[PDB]
RNA sequence: AAAACUUUCAGCAACGGAUCUCUUGGCUCUCGCAUCGAUGAAGAACGCAGCGAAAUGCGAUACGUAAUGUGAAUUG
RNA sequence: GCGAAACCACAGCCUGGGGAACGGGCCAGGC
RNA sequence: UUGAGAAGCUCAGACGAGUAGGCAGGCGUGGAGGUUUGUGACGAAGCCUUGGGCGUGAGCCUGGGUCGAACAGCCUCUAGUGCAGAUCUUGGUGGAAGUAGC
RNA sequence: UUUCAAUGGCCCGUCUUGAAACACGGACCAAGGAGUCUAGCAUCUAUGCGAGUGUUUGGGUGAUGAAAACCCAUCCGCGAAGUGGGAACGCCCUUGUGGCGUGCACCAUCAGAGCAUAGCUGUUGGGACCCGAAAGAUGGUGAACCAUCUAGUAGCUGGUUCCUGCCGAAGUUUCCGGAUAGCAGAAACUCAGAUCAGUUUUAUGAGUAUGUAAAAUGAGAGUU
RNA sequence: GUACGUGAAAUUGCUGAAAGGGAAGCAUUGGAAAUCAGUCUUACCUGGGUGAGAUCAGUAGUCUCUCGAGACUAUGCA
């Protein structure tokens, strides 16, 4: 089954090497940024760290209820609000595999859930909540130190009448 | 130019004999599919009955042109009355019951001449093709278990009297696989041909070639597909059916020994054909691969270029945007120093009063 | 009918064109290029050359024909008017039956264009000849 | 021989040729590729090797120029092991000093014939619905009698 | 490798929609004073060799395969080596007795069949 | 603007007899043969069929008689 | 109640301009 | 590296209106020789279809319906071989019209 | 597929005409419906043989169709009746460069190629691409009518049936319905170290232009 | 169902849907509605266990080709 049965034209050696993504100047960690798309559109969140392509971002759980989530850097408006101290919270655990969708597996035998559809359900482990409970612990004092930050992140950004996005500065 | 010297002769029980026959020179004749199918095309026309329409069809009625300008076509319309023919047109291809354009005539050329030497060439080339097993297979013969090609049998076959004797021989030399093919292929012909005494169609079986008849014809004629012929009057209609080379031919020992007298050699005249010599070939050895890939020729050819060559310059890259291509084209961009300070701290204003006065005029 | 392939349907003529197609491009000889061009030519443009013309042309003026093969892309007919045939070596597309017998019995040999390609693949020591087209 | 055979069969008429729009195919059972080419023609190639299957066992078939006029003894046959690695080496040993294109095409056919046998075994184990023909006469009869019923 | 079709609309004969006597099959307009022949603005298009499709993807179905008409099991076995390039297409006149045996044979061969569910039902 | 009416599309029913398939017919070619009539011809008419649509057959011995042959039909 | 035939490219408001008629089809206006 | 239907494969560049006319290659029809160890009452041919596909096109393949006995692909041979027109021929059928009228 | 929206879109063929205008043909659909067969001639290609070539008037023969195939006695037809440039080759030897020889076909200077068949094309006869024009004559029936010759005669009228691709004019000099030529292709030749041009110059002359001769620019050119 | 095989087109009636200020009309691009093709994970790799059997036997026979190549038979399944 192993000797190639067909012509099997091998692809020519490509010369597209993978180089690191260059993020924007203003997408620094600790920036209060507005989510543009997704289920949390309009929510203001705090950038923890920059992943290979995306931003590992989170809004404080008790402020706007935006968990530790990845967001694409093109789908984020980086406001010029004062920075937040994020050097105090470790972000090494936020890797590609940490946010990676759990593998769709499970050796379900014939019938029962296979046919009768007694399927199981998903639930977020306490491990994710445990790490999350730490980040607001190390972030809430920082946002409380400066005024209006707690109220800022709670509100949701929106466009009013007569608002020109190209003119007005973020 | 080198071929098998002898052929083996098989017995009634399909067993080989110790006797052998030198291969006749006709099997070394050139094989000319162009010439065979050109001669076949003409010979196949030489038993055609004439056809033609009646010499008065479409003109039996009587009609005249009513005139021009009467709001109708000026074609003659049948006169009289009482019958619906009144006003109906004839004497023309378009008009119903009219003369069809250019009525077919019996003196069309039905037969076609071929030079007798071309005909002998084609039959020689068709006999040669019948000694090539690959040409037999490509023409639709089930010879995959035949002991040998050419297939020569003993002369005792020439005196078979019963068909079941002939069928036993075909089964012993594995030649019945071709007869079974012909029996299975018998279908009703498609078209109007089956209204015209062409009811059925089928394939062609082996061609049995004898020398003298002692019942071989009557013992083989009822086997579906088998055609029996005499070596003295070989037929191209039977040696290349449809114009296709490689008919499965079974020879008797006496017929194979009389092939040298029927066809002769390329240097010696045929005994049975006055002043006939086998055709010569434009090439002695017809393996062009052997000539091309020979030591004599491959020793003087220049070193072969590659096979299908690589594509150099699939896409054009601009040196003024691609720095890598610029570095290739110009091995000097690495040390250019485009901006060099010339006027450091001197800049002497050089414009005399004479020039200023001329400039500042009017 | 003369440019890139012969108009002939002869299978063996196509095998010679195939052989000299290889010889023309894999060798730097103008003989192989000239022979290949004359294989595409029609019967009208390939006149026969008599056995007498070959004998006359080889032993002409200073003669000294030595043993150079005479090459014609055409038919070598016979000239019964001449009575003594010299020892000749001719390579041609076709020989007539009388010409072939006269050449062989009177000394030398007859070759095909593929037998000569194996003897002189570059056509060295060959006398390339042509028949008169006046007709 | 071979170049004369190919001109007659490859370009005038072969009973094995299926003329398709993009390619010509070969009805010959002894063709490795199944295409009509000069290299894959079994008739025009005096030295030819192919792999074909007999009742679940793959065999290497070879013919030589010296047996060309003995049709009953033209093709020789050897058994190829069920072990794929041994089957590849069997083709290499039997086809030693043959052209690399002919060994290449025999190993390619061994892979496709091994996959087909593998797929044939897996189809036997599975339960697949049986295809039952639709009879035009019975459908017309039952449709008319149903209307009356 | 994606199949690109330069055009999907057929080329209809001019004035074929005004008359039933004039069929849709394309006929070259021989009229000299015809606006369609001279290719004015608003006139229909004509078959040109420019519309010819890529040679590599010519005769290819949208799934990437080339149709191969099959009349019996022997035809489908030819596609043993070409099952990634060709799809078996059983002829319209092949009976249901043979259509089932072609489909079962084409299943083991790993060959796609374009009309495998024709003139048959299923019985699981 | 909905209806009606008009137009377009499709379904079904009509109308028509194309296409397909065939066919005790035609057409063509070849071969064998030599045989009308005053001993009433060819043709025409009128009659006979239990009925026959005609058509065929026959002639007041009328869809035939004698003789020979086959041997059980005839038939709507 | 019985009942045709001629004719039939397709159509059917004007106003102008549109050079070759152009108005019945084209262009700008009314309907 | 397998890419020798050498009638193949492959690389590169330029170019693209077209009447009369010149040239080349293809599509389709009736019949004939060969072939497909061809298709068919488990449904041939034909016809129908807002089913699907292929081809630049002529055209071809196919699903469903209808139908009932024959038919096709490939190489070659052959010809009474391809229609929108001829105030074309034959047949059928419309608007005018339920009008003119009797 | 239907339908809507935006934008565009004059009825097809024929003849005419720069072009159109036109005038014609078209109610609709189906089926039929027009460069065919044959004799001669010439070119070209293929095939066979070749100073030869052609079996088929005929004879022999052919048991499986026997009008086929196969064979050929005597005729006869048609045919037969030196110097330069140059293809190709060898030898060098400063080796490439060139030179030294041998020199086909053909052109300049003073050692038979046919015959037969097939196809293509052109052409001339036959009905001759199809439909088209009063007839006339012969013989009959009661000036008329009918049958045949007849498919009579056509420079003229209308029509003349599938696709794609590649080339592509001229619409006029000149003599005079024409023979030329020009325009556009085919084949064979010789050449890129050779020539050429709806070219621009230089300068000679001649009268700002003019023609001629010899620099730039472009293209491989000249033939038969 | 003798208005009788198949039963096209023009044409007509009914039914349904859609459209509709003095034409239809076709082309190009989409929408809407209706309706289709049009497809799926299911196999590969790597085990281990269990038994299974030959193209495996520190095996015995027969047959067809030509020692060994195919087909089988008996036995073992290390």
């Amino acid at each position: 089954k192993y000797y190639p049965a067909y012509r099997e034209n091998v692809p020519k050696k490509a010369r597209k090497a993978v180089r690191p993504t260059k993020l924007r100047a203003s997408l620094a960690p600790g920036t209060v940024c507005i989510l543009l798309a997704g289920r949390f559109r309009g929510k203001r969140v705090v950038v923890l760290s920059q992943l290979e392509d995306t931003l590992v971002v989170t809004g404080p759980y008790k402020v706007n209820g935006v968990p530790i989530r990845r967001v694409n850097h093109r789908y984020v408006i980086a406001t010029s609000a004062p920075k937040i101290d994020v050097s105090g919270v470790s972000v090494e655990k936020f890797t590609k595999a940490y946010f990676a969708k759990q593998k769709r597996s499970g050796p379900v035998k014939k019938d029962e859930a296979f046919f009768a559809e007694n399927a199981p359900k998903n639930a977020l482990p306490a491990e994710r909540i445990a790490d999350q409970k730490a980040v607001d612990a190390k972030l809430l004092p920082a946002i409380k130190a400066i005024p209006n930050m707690k109220e800022y992140l709670a509100a949701s950004f929106a466009l009013s009448n007569g608002d020109r996005p190209h003119l007005m500065k973020f | 130019a080198a071929a098998r010297p002898t052929v083996s002769i098989y017995n009634k029980d399909g067993s080989v004999s110790s006797e052998t026959l030198a291969l006749p020179f006709v099997f070394k004749a050139p094989i000319r599919p162009d010439l065979v199918r050109s001669v076949h095309t003409a010979v196949a026309k030489n038993k055609r009955q004439p056809y033609a329409v009646s010499e008065k069809a479409g003109h039996q009625t009587s009609a005249e042109s009513w005139g021009t300008g009467r709001a109708l076509a000026r074609i003659p319309r049948v006169g009289g009355g009482g019958t619906h023919r009144s006003g109906q047109a004839a004497f023309g291809n378009m008009c119903r019951s009219g003369r069809m354009f250019a009525p077919t005539k019996t003196w069309r050329k039905w037969h076609v001449k071929v030079n007798q030497n071309e005909k002998r060439y084609a039959i020689a080339s068709a006999v040669a093709a019948s000694g090539v097993p690959s040409l037999l297979l490509a023409r639709g013969h089930r010879i995959e278990e035949i002991p040998e090609v050419p297939l020569v049998v003993d002369d005792a076959v020439q005196s078979f009297q019963k068909t079941k004797e002939a069928v036993a021989l075909l089964k012993e030399i594995k030649a019945y696989r071709d007869v079974i093919k012909v029996a299975n292929s018998r279908k009703l012909r498609a078209g109007k041909g089956k209204l015209r005494n062409r009811r059925h169609v089928q394939r062609r079986g082996p061609l049995v070639v004898f020398n003298e008849d002692t019942g071989i014809v009557k013992a083989f004629r009822n086997i579906p597909g088998v055609e029996i012929v005499n070596v003295r009057r070989l037929n191209l209609l039977q040696l290349a059916p449809g114009g296709h080379l490689g008919r499965f031919v079974i020879w008797t020992k006496s017929a194979f020994g009389l092939l040298d007298s029927v066809f002769g050699s390329t240097t010696e005249v045929a005994q049975l054909k006055k002043n006939y010599f086998l055709p010569e070939n434009i090439i002695s050895n017809a393996d062009v691969t052997r000539l091309i890939n020979s030591d004599e020729i491959q020793s003087i050819v220049k070193a072969a270029g590659p096979s299908r060559v690589k594509r150099a310059h699939v896409q054009k890259k601009n040196p003024l945007k691609n720095k890598a291509v610029l570095s290739r084209l110009n091995p000097y961009a690495k040390a250019y120093k485009a901006n060099v300070k010339i006027n450091s701290e001197k800049t002497p204003k050089a414009a005399g009063e004479k020039f200023l006065s001329v400039l500042h005029e009017n | 009918s003369q440019r890139s392939k012969p108009a002939s349907e002869n299978v063996y003529l196509k095998l010679l064109v195939k052989l000299y197609r290889f010889l023309a491009r894999r060798t730097d000889s103008r003989f192989n290029k000239a022979i290949l061009k004359r294989l595409f030519q029609s019967k009208t443009n390939r006149p026969p050359i008599s056995i007498s013309k070959i004998a006359a042309l080889t032993s002409r003026k200073s003669a000294s024909s030595q043993n150079k093969t005479t090459v014609v892309v055409g038919t070598v007919t016979d000239d019964e008017r001449m009575l003594t045939v010299p020892k000749l070596s001719i390579a041609a597309l076709r020989f007539t039956k009388s010409a072939r017998a006269r050449i062989l019995k009177a000394g030398g040999e007859v070759l095909t264009l593929d037998q000569l390609a194996l003897r002189a693949p570059t056509g060295s020591n060959t006398v390339l000849v042509r028949g008169k087209k006046h007709a | 021989q071979d170049e004369v055979i190919w001109q007659v069969v490859g370009h005038e008429f072969c009973s094995y040729r299926i003329k398709g729009e993009a390619q010509n195919f070969c009805r010959n059972e002894y063709n490795v590729t199944g295409l009509c080419n000069r290299q894959s023609c079994p008739l025009a190639n005096s030295r030819y090797a192919t792999v074909r299957e007999d009742n679940g066992k793959l065999y290497l078939y070879m013919k030589t120029i010296e047996r060309a006029h003995f049709p009953s003894k033209l093709w020789q046959r050897i058994k190829l092991s069920k072990n794929y690695a041994k089957a590849l080496e069997q083709i290499d040993q039997q086809l030693l000093y043959w052209p690399g294109r002919q060994i290449h095409r025999c190993k390619q056919r061994l892979t496709r014939l091994t996959q087909y046998l593998l797929k044939a075994r897996r189809l036997a184990l599975k339960h697949q619905p049986a295809l039952i023909p639709i009879k035009p006469k019975q459908a017309h009869r039952e449709a008319s009698r149903e209307r009356k019923a | 490798v994606n199949i690109i079709k330069k055009r999907t609309k057929p080329f209809k004969r001019h004035q074929s929609d005004r008359f039933k006597r004039v069929g849709e099959s394309w006929r070259k307009p021989r009229g000299i004073d015809s606006c369609v022949r001279r290719r004015f603005r608003g006139t229909i298009s004509m078959p040109k060799i420019g519309y010819g499709n890529n040679k590599k993807t010519r005769y290819c179905m949208p799934n990437g395969l080339k149709a191969f008409l099959v009349r019996n099991v022997s035809d489908v076995e030819l596609l043993l080596m070409h099952n990634k390039t060709y799809a078996a297409e059983i002829a319209g006149n092949v009976s249901a007795r043979k259509r089932v045996e072609i489909v079962e044979k084409a299943r083991a061969l790993g060959v796609k069949v374009t009309n495998a569910g024709a003139k048959v039902r299923s019985q699981e």
